[PDB]
């Protein structure tokens, strides 16, 4: 799915 | 919204060739992925931005460095910075942008298949998109919830707290007794569903219309190094034009560059300008402006 918010 | 080009280098022609794809396939339809650029001309203040007084006020407060006004952790420890940006950033205060208001164009002209945006200002909905239409990938202060919970509350008694001085008694839900905050994504939060759901469909959507109409997706304005919402343009299939409109080539457009893929180094307002010049729109975008 993604996964959490983040950079990278 | 009076807008100029970025540089002595017309985009005029790049911008035809848009027009030229879309002239061609009548029946297609658009996907735009969108970030924080093409809501810079409505004037929104940038909080990693030492120009602008809400910066400062979030140094004042002693937040960190900006994105931990993002960050659950710190919200929990402090919620002060976060209400701060809330209260200077709360959607009804500023106004879209042409740009903005060229998503409703496209809309009117039913060539709009979906917006992507990770931007938080509301604008794209502010400005007419219907809600089919539109995926907020890092939410919105439509809704409130608490961070513990989950039970959803209006969000009004979250904004009313806003206008008081100074902020203080943070809402707490009364239920669990957690923070409770308008429901916009911070970082080390998962996205609402409908976004992987919604970008499930719309890549089947774009793969079927590959084998015949041949659709084209315009990412604007994002430095896509948020994730997961930059996987998107990676994930676009090869056989789908793809076109970026940013002031610098970022993400999988600097990475993996494409054959087809189309670049235009320009402002968002002046592509929109532009493009709707190419597309011949101007009567009822002119319309739609000073509507
Ligand atoms: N008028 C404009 N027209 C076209 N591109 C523009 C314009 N103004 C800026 N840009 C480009 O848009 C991108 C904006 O990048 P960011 O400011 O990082 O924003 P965005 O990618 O959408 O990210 C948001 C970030 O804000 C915070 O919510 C969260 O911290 C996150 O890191 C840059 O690559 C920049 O070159
Ligand atoms: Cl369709
Ligand atoms: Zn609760």
């Amino acid at each position: 799915k993604g996964g959490a918010k983040r950079h990278r | 919204m009076a807008s100029m080009s970025v540089s002595t280098a017309s985009t005029e022609m790049s911008v035809r060739k848009i027009a030229a794809h879309m002239k061609s396939n009548p029946n297609a339809k658009v996907i735009f992925m969108v970030g924080a650029g093409i809501s810079t001309s409505c004037g929104i203040p940038d909080f990693r931005s030492p120009g602008t007084g809400l910066y400062h006020n979030l140094a004042r407060l002693k937040l960190p460095y900006p994105e931990a006004v993002f960050d659950v952790d710190f919200f929990q420890s402090d919620p002060l910075p976060f209400y701060t940006l809330a209260k200077e950033l709360y959607p009804g205060n500023f106004r879209p942008s042409k740009f903005h208001y060229l998503l409703k164009l496209f809309q009117d002209k039913d060539v709009l298949k979906r917006v992507y945006t990770q931007n938080i200002d509301t604008l794209e909905r502010q400005a007419g998109v219907k809600d089919d239409l539109i995926i907020e990938a890092h939410g919105s202060f439509a809704h409130c919830h608490c961070i513990g919970c989950g039970k959803v509350y209006p969000p009004q008694v979250f904004k009313s707290k806003l206008a008081e001085h100074p902020i203080k008694d943070f809402v707490k839900c009364d239920v669990c007794g957690e923070l409770v905050k308008p429901a916009i994504v911070f970082f080390g939060e998962d996205l609402p569903d409908s976004f992987s759901e919604t970008w499930l469909n719309d890549s089947e959507w774009l793969r079927e219309k590959i084998t015949t109409q041949q659709p084209l997706v315009i990412v604007v304005g994002t430095s896509l190094a948020v994730y997961p919402f930059a996987s998107l343009p990676e994930e676009i299939p090869r056989k789908v034009k793809r076109v970026l409109c940013n002031l610098e080539t970022v993400g999988d457009f600097k990475a993996n560059k494409r054959p087809t893929d189309l670049i235009v180094h320009q402002y968002s307002d002046e592509f929109a300008e532009q493009l709707v010049e190419e597309l011949g729109w101007q009567e009822d975008f002119e319309k739609i402006l000073t509507a």
